[PDB]
């Protein structure tokens, strides 16, 4: 009834649908918004330019 | 039986009727007609089975 031989050996070759390969993992650089310095009013020097 | 085993409609009909003849000739099912069971076909059942 279970498709076996008289000795118990199976008569139908099975299948398993092989697992899907290795995996690629990558990393990336990340940048963010950056500001600059400000300018203040200047002092008056005692010396010439 | 398992779904793995296959057959044909005519082959399965032959197997079913063969089983019925064996049960009837061997007094396994009651009220079997003793006159019919002595036909030449059933006397030669050793080769007609």
């Amino acid at each position: 009834r279970h498709n076996l031989s008289i000795d118990g050996q199976p008569l139908s070759l099975a299948i398993y649908a092989e697992p899907t390969d290795p995996k690629a993992l990558l990393t990336s650089m990340v940048q963010a918004s950056q500001g600059g310095s400000a300018v203040l009013p200047g002092t008056l020097s005692l010396y010439r330019f | 039986v398992s779904s793995a085993i296959k057959t044909t409609r005519l082959a399965e009909a032959i197997a079913g009727i063969q089983l019925y003849i064996n049960r009837a000739l061997n007094r396994i099912e009651p009220n079997a007609r003793a006159d019919v069971s002595t036909r030449q076909f059933f006397t030669d059942w050793t080769v007609n089975n």
